[PDB]
């Protein structure tokens, strides 16, 4: 006999299975990423290539313009789309629904007004431009602020966002750019040193715009490798306050699937899949269309997101109006930096080199492979001196998903052409949408179905008629959610979520266990399952933090104190995982820390000895990630000698700055400081105060008392 | 100041922008903020398609039975070579150096020394028989690292490193590297060209994945899979949890494939804990298991041997060098295809119980990286998605009637028969399995989606499952339409390359098809 | 301490960057200078985390008097180094000092925690006293619904619950009590009177 | 003095290895 | 000193001492 897996869908239907057929316990896939930019920027430009192809007077970088251009004559992705149609479809969007883009625009106004600048310091990595590289968000935005300070440039110290983007826009027009550069010196040692460092206009226009690359290699389903862009932080600004508009937008719209996410998306799915089988009229077919779009992001040209803008903003202020349009237009004029460059090499030799990518075309074309020979070949039009591809059309993964969701809900929302006797209307979140078309017939149905995919070529969108068909109402998919018959699997793809969440003993354990009840409460993990979750996590935070049971025969250094200590204290239901004890976790209490479900098991003096109100390995500063674990997951946890931290891996100015402030007013660790004096006088009155009442009290001598009055004196504040 | 509002004016260079940044058609974005906000379309989508070509459009076609074919079907062609054995270490041929101890927890080195002492015509034979020497490594560098493995495992010095530190260098092949310069020379250069892209074989239909997928999915006598214990049961639920975790646990575990997880588990833990600790130095590591027969003696296996060569490594995705040799009871020369990437001698015999078995070393070279290295320890959790499945099933069978099943799927009872499976096939005639060989058959695919995992299985797996849905849609006779089916068919079966578990999930897709097929005539 | 604290002020105002940016930045704007940190996370936490425990002293351990109750070597096992330290400014420690901790050294006080953890205790006492029944195995149906997920002692909106906070556990820094501290005095003196005679 | 060396070829000269390595190698005559 | 072998693929060379002549 020769056993067969699959055999297994012939006794049950496949969604039941589906977790199974998943390989979500494998390694993922992990990778030069030059290659697949430049293959990027090919595809972009070869979509739209037949549309309007200028040079931009204020960088000097070819632009290709697809909107408004001619309309496609083939199934091919096409990047033209047309700008009355899109303002169609937003006026039909407006009718639909009541002021919905005045309160939307509104509210991105208020809360842009009470936005600061320091909100630019979320997010992921970030191009640096003073370096060229990618960098911390929060660095990027450090080392931006000082170096606008050379150039007169301020608003960073005025607060606001508003301010921020107004200087921002201010640097493209200064004759030169000052700032500090990394200077690796050679002394042999190589120091790196702060060298003051200036450019002129275009070259910082240029920098501005340019785009960096980087591989996607944490994608898990997917064979072939995509490219993910970060961008400065000259867009960050204008960027987020878009998306917080297209966010308000597309929240009210029912017909969004972002931003819920957890079980509100499932009940948008199944709500949204009832009510269009109430819709269906007698005998009629309600047909569901799977959809996966492909090239969500190199078909949509950021001139359709300007005028989606300005017309979202139809009734605002002329300056907010202004502000909230910057982001297209950077965005219709960015270049693309290429990665790192090919490697060529010699066998004969034994000799290998990477060439970075301004040498590109330094090298006859006949030396590199022949694809990459083609790809050169092909991107040597929109090539820069520098070593930057001029990317104008098209946008990167990840930068208007809202926007581009809000569009999105556009095209479904017409929900008629030509009064055919049929509608639509679906989910659409940021490159996946589910369709569903009413008529009397199958025949009707795909009728629809053509229909909207015309349409949704006539806005850039091109539906994968590779990854996408479609089936009768009641059994489909959604962003890897299966829908049949009423019941929604939750793919269970939360499985690489139990191991140790690496921030200490305590608190791993209590992310461990409230991952645990939450993956039960979501995705119907059985009891059983959640019991043998309990049992392999314990074994895995036992064996990564050498602490087994004090019992078990099993050497270490840790191990012989655990063993010590088994027999040096009595009562032993009360030792913790960390101390060799046994495991008490069950279904019923995964919603209490461990701490207070053993403090009665406990002896006195353990619990002493554990919950000493001071422990050396516990620290004030070490609090910050007392609340959420980093997503920012809320997890209950309790002080004590196992709440330790790691070691580490104007920079010094800023830290301890606000290191000694906190140091000073404890309660501005919690809460925001309010107060609209120099921090200087703040800590210097604050001070004055707590010598004095150090002396009162006796705590402080007095020649102590003399030496703080005469530092303060020497401060200038007495 | 309350009169005035907000001031927030564009620039020059970004008012120019603007400007060049509207739409064709336009000169001036004050002319298209004017257009926006005065022009009214009232049908322009409908103007727009009724010029667009008819020559565009999602091609509907309706999806039956005889549309879906076979996928890749290159496989069946035998004029490709068989699929050789890429995984990392011996699954079904693993050769276990078994010493009962009194159940004390060791360092690996102490425990494969004392292994090698038991076993001492293995430990001091010096003599080898090449059975095959594969196509590129050393015959001399193999077995002379080999022998200097065993001479510091047996060592006195509880030091697990190889006291040699010059003969590894050139037998795992550091030495044999590129030396980098700098970009100018290569420009000036002529003969320094680009590498072609080196794309996997492809590959036929290979015999050894079945093999194995049979044994591994078989109940042996030993069990190691153990579990750390929980707190009392005090709920009902919790009570029905505990029964069900039994239930499954004593079928589980005393399967080979937990076996084969634990001890990849165990070696990727020690190769971590090595690269960790040990950087720049050449290491040894024993390819060590425990394993608890049913009457509790906590035997302990050794497998082989492997050297680490430099972990010194900065980032994640760094390459680090190992060479494993494993103990094994099979003769390559009976099926020389599934062995075409290793070197192996024969270094003895051995009774089990009195039957006589030659034992032989496979020696292999191989390279890791930290992103495999952790997921080596994180393999545990095929366990749970053999067990969530199972419970659904379980569940299922429970919303049917009241009472609970978990006896009733796995052994039956006086009122339901015992829960059976489709398994396998023999001669063309599919067989029944029972609950628990269903959920062996389940968790060996997870094992072995993990074992064999890289980008090929990723994207054959989120391909195909297209096809699944559609005969899944199809069999509920939803009448599923599809827009371009050979468009899925091609994105699947451009994955089918070299993998041996790709092939063979290929292969069992297409068996499963036309049992499909032959069924859906009622 | 105050010395301590105004020796380090003079000191990190004899640069010039400090003087001139603590002279600039408002209260106000503290948060702003407080957000500029490295936010060179940690891309694998898993990874460090197990790495860290097999090295020697991993344990980050803040500079002070507590390390004398501890030799730098107990039983011929490492526990703790006098070597400098960049990024914390203090010592280096290994899990086995806390293990040890855990044994043996100082003795604290029970009391804070009958009172100052009362929501777990409460959780606690909540799952222990409840009794459990039958179980249906039929199904469910279930509807989505906006739930809390844990019980709340005097449910308030955020803002409300930051200034209450503050005038329970930092008497100094409360000017002008608004419109919220008079709502709230039951409760203000209750977690007052309970959370004095603590050290946490 | 990088760029000579490459130029001159005095950097493609082949490395010496111990004689256990040599002898243990076939390809080396 | 014997005799010097030596591989061009992998650009390497070794001395065989004389003692070595017939290894």
């Amino acid at each position: 006999m020769n056993i067969n897996p699959y055999f297994l869908f012939i006794d049950v239907p496949i969604q039941a299975a589906i977790s199974t057929t998943f390989p979500y316990t494998g390694v993922p896939p992990y990778s030069t990423g030059t290659g697949y930019t430049i293959d990027t920027v090919i595809r972009t430009h070869e979509y739209s290539n037949k549309g309007k192809q200028y040079i931009s007077d204020v960088t000097g970088c070819t632009m290709v313009d697809p909107t408004n251009g001619p309309l496609p004559e083939d199934n091919e992705p096409s990047a033209y789309a047309q700008l009355d149609c899109v303002l169609e479809a937003l006026d039909r969007m407006d009718e639909e629904h009541p002021g919905l883009f005045q309160a939307a625009s509104q509210n991105a106004m208020e809360t842009l007004m009470v936005t600061t600048v320091d909100k630019l310091t979320q997010g992921r990595q970030t191009f640096d431009w003073t370096v060229c590289r990618n960098q911390p968000a929060a660095t990027a935005l450090n080392t931006t602020i000082t170096s606008f300070r050379l150039n007169d440039l301020n608003g960073a110290d005025k607060g606001g966002l508003i301010p921020f983007c107004q200087d921002i826009i201010d640097s493209l027009d200064r004759p030169e750019m000052t700032f500090f550069s990394v200077k690796n010196i050679k002394k042999i040692k190589r120091i790196p040193m702060k060298v003051k460092d200036k450019i002129t206009k275009v070259e910082y226009i240029k920098r501005a715009l340019s785009l960096n690359t980087m591989t996607k290699d944490a994608e898990r389903g997917k064979l072939k490798r995509r490219a993910i862009a970060t961008a400065g932080i000259q867009i960050r600004g204008f960027v987020l306050v878009v998306e917080n508009l297209a966010k308000n937008i597309c929240e009210n719209l029912e017909q969004s699937g972002l931003p819920v996410g957890g079980n509100e998306k499932k009940a948008k799915l199944s709500n949204a899949v009832a009510k269009m089988l109430s819709n269906c009229p007698p005998g009629g077919i309600s047909m569901t269309v799977t959809g996966d779009n492909t090239k969500w992001n190199e078909c949509l040209n950021p001139r359709i997101f300007l005028a989606m803008t300005e017309r979202i903003t139809r009734d605002s202020p002329i300056w907010f109006r202004d502000f909230c349009s910057i982001a297209p237009v950077l965005f219709s004029n960015k270049i693309a930096r290429l990665g790192k460059g090919f490697m060529i090499t010699s066998k004969t030799k034994r000799l290998k080199a990477q060439i970075p990518c301004p040498d590109l075309f330094s090298i006859p074309l006949e030396r590199y492979n022949e694809e990459t020979r083609a790809k050169l070949k092909k991107l040597k039009p929109f090539f820069n001196e520098e070593g930057t591809a001029s990317l104008s059309p098209g946008m990167m993964m990840g930068m208007f998903n809202m926007l581009s969701t809000v569009l999105g809900v556009a095209a479904l929302g017409i929900k008629n052409i030509g009064n055919k006797e049929y509608l639509w209307d679906g989910l659409q979140s940021s490159d996946d949408f589910a369709l569903f078309v009413n008529a009397k017939d199958e025949e009707t149905c795909m009728e629809g179905i053509n229909d909207f995919y015309r349409t949704c070529k006539l806005l850039g969108i091109n539906m994968s008629k590779k990854k996408s068909y479609c089936n009768e109402t009641g059994m489909f998919e959604f962003t890897s959610m299966f829908y049949r018959d009423g019941f929604v699997s939750n793919f269970a793809m939360e499985l690489p979520s139990f191991g140790v969440a690496g921030v200490n003993e305590s608190a791993d354990m209590a992310i461990g266990m409230t991952i645990i009840k939450n993956n039960m409460i979501n995705n119907g993990m059985g009891p059983a399952t959640a019991q043998t979750a309990i049992q392999l996590f314990i074994a895995d935070y036992r064996y990564t933090y050498k602490c087994h049971r004090g019992d078990s025969k099993v050497e270490g250094k840790r191990m012989k104190i655990i063993k010590e200590l088994w027999e040096n204290t009595k009562g032993r239901d009360g030792l913790l995982v960390a101390d060799g004890g046994p495991n008490i976790y069950n279904l019923r209490n995964l919603h209490i820390p461990e701490i207070v479900l053993k403090y009665n098991l406990m002896d006195p003096e353990y619990k002493g000895r554990l919950l000493h109100p001071q422990n050396p390995f516990v620290g004030h500063l070490s609090i910050e990630g007392i609340k959420e674990a980093d997503k920012k997951m809320d997890y209950d946890a309790v002080s004590g000698t196992h709440s330790w931290r790691t070691k580490r891996n104007e920079e010094q100015c800023y830290a301890k700055c606000c290191n000694l402030f906190e140091a000073c007013f404890n309660s501005a660790s919690y809460r925001k400081p309010v107060g609209q004096h120099s921090m200087l006088e703040a800590m210097a009155h604050r001070l004055r105060m707590d010598a004095r009442l150090d002396y009162e009290s006796g705590r402080m001598s007095k020649d102590d008392f003399e030496k703080a009055m005469a530092h303060l004196g020497e401060i200038g504040y007495i | 100041d309350v009169e005035k509002g907000i001031d927030f004016k564009l620039g020059q260079t970004i008012s120019r922008l603007r400007d060049i940044s509207v739409p064709a058609g336009f000169s001036n974005f004050e002319g298209m903020r004017s257009y926006i906000d005065n022009i009214d379309p009232k049908g322009a989508i409908e103007r727009n398609l009724a010029r667009m070509s008819p020559l565009v459009s999602v091609t509907p076609k309706k999806l039956t039975w005889e549309d879906l074919r076979p996928i890749g079907p290159h496989i069946y062609n035998h004029e490709l070579p068989e699929v050789p054995y890429n995984a990392f270490l011996l699954m079904s041929d693993e050769l276990g150096l078994a010493n009962m101890t009194e159940g004390k927890s060791k360092k690996p080195k102490t425990l494969a020394k004392e292994c090698l002492e038991k076993y001492s015509t293995l430990r001091d034979q010096t003599d080898p028989i090449l059975i095959m020497k594969s196509e590129k490594a050393n015959e001399n560098f193999l077995w002379k690292l080999w022998r200097d493995c065993v001479n510091t495992i047996s060592n006195e010095e509880m030091s697990n490193e190889l006291q040699k530190t010059n003969y590894a260098k050139w037998a795992t092949g550091d030495g044999l590297t590129y030396q980098k310069i700098m970009k100018e020379v290569a420009i000036d250069d002529e003969t320094m060209c680009q590498e072609e892209p080196k794309i996997p074989n492809k590959c036929r239909v290979a015999a050894w994945v079945q093999t194995e997928m049979n044994l591994l999915s078989t109940l042996t006598s030993k069990r190691a899979l153990d579990l750390p214990e929980i707190g009392p049961d005090v709920a009902p639920v919790e009570h029905v949890g505990s029964e069900r975790r039994k239930y499954f646990v004593n079928e589980i575990n005393y399967c080979k494939a937990s076996t084969v997880m634990m001890k990849y588990v165990l070696f990727h833990t020690s190769l971590l804990n090595e690269s960790n600790a040990s950087m720049g130095k050449y290491k040894v590591i024993p390819i060590t298991n425990r394993v608890v027969n049913e009457k509790g003696e906590s035997f302990d296996m050794l497998y082989g041997l492997a050297v680490k060569g430099q972990s010194h490594l900065r980032g994640d995705t760094d390459v680090v060098t190992v060479v494993t040799f494993e103990f094994s009871s099979t003769d390559p020369r009976v099926d020389s295809g599934k062995w075409p990437k290793y070197t192996v001698f024969r270094i003895g015999s051995l009774f089990v119980s009195g039957r006589e078995k030659s034992v032989y070393l496979y020696c292999r070279v191989n390279g890791t990286n930290k992103i495999q290295m952790k997921w080596g320890m994180e393999a545990r959790r095929c366990l749970l998605q053999s067990m969530q499945q199972m419970e659904a099933i379980v569940e299922q069978e429970s919303s049917i009637q009241g009472y609970d099943m978990t006896k009733a799927c796995f052994k039956g009872d006086r009122v339901n028969s015992p829960k059976t499976f489709s398994i396998g096939t023999q001669e063309g005639k599919l067989v029944k399995g029972s609950f628990g060989k269903a959920l062996r058959v389940i968790f060996t695919k997870c094992l072995m989606h993990y074992v064999f995992g890289n980008a090929q299985l990723e994207g054959f797996s989120a391909e195909s499952r297209r096809l699944l849905l559609l005969i899944q849609a199809l069999k509920d006779r939803k009448g599923p339409w599809v827009f371009d089916l050979e468009g899925m068919y091609s994105g699947i079966e451009e994955c089918i390359s070299n993998n041996p578990w790709v092939i063979q999930s290929a292969y069992w897709f297409n068996e499963w098809l036309g049992f499909e097929k032959e069924g859906s005539k009622v | 301490m105050t010395l301590a604290k105004i020796e380090l002020l003079k000191q990190l105002l004899r640069d010039n960057e400090a003087k001139t940016v603590l002279k600039q930045t408002t209260v106000d704007q503290y948060n702003i200078i407080r957000k500029f940190n490295t936010s060179r996370i940690e891309k694998n936490p898993s990874l460090r985390m197990k790495w860290a425990m097999c090295s020697n002293f991993p344990l980050a351990l803040t500079k002070g008097d507590m390390a004398n109750r501890i030799p730098l070597e107990y039983k011929g096992i490492q526990l703790k180094t006098n070597a400098e330290d960049i990024g914390t400014k203090g010592q280096m420690c290994s899990i086995a000092a806390v293990t040890w901790w855990n044994t043996y050294g100082p003795i604290g006080d029970t009391e804070g925690f009958e009172r100052v953890y009362e929501s777990f205790f409460l959780r606690k006492m909540r799952l222990d006293n409840a009794t459990w029944g039958r179980i249906t195995f039929g199904p469910v149906e279930r509807v989505r619904k906006r739930v809390l997920l844990n019980p709340l002692t005097k449910e308030m909106p955020p803002d409300e619950a930051s200034n209450v906070i503050m005038e329970i556990l930092f008497p100094k820094e409360a000017g002008i009590p608004r419109e919220s501290t008079w709502i709230h005095r039951e409760l203000i003196k209750e977690k007052r009177e309970k959370l004095k005679g603590t050290m946490i």
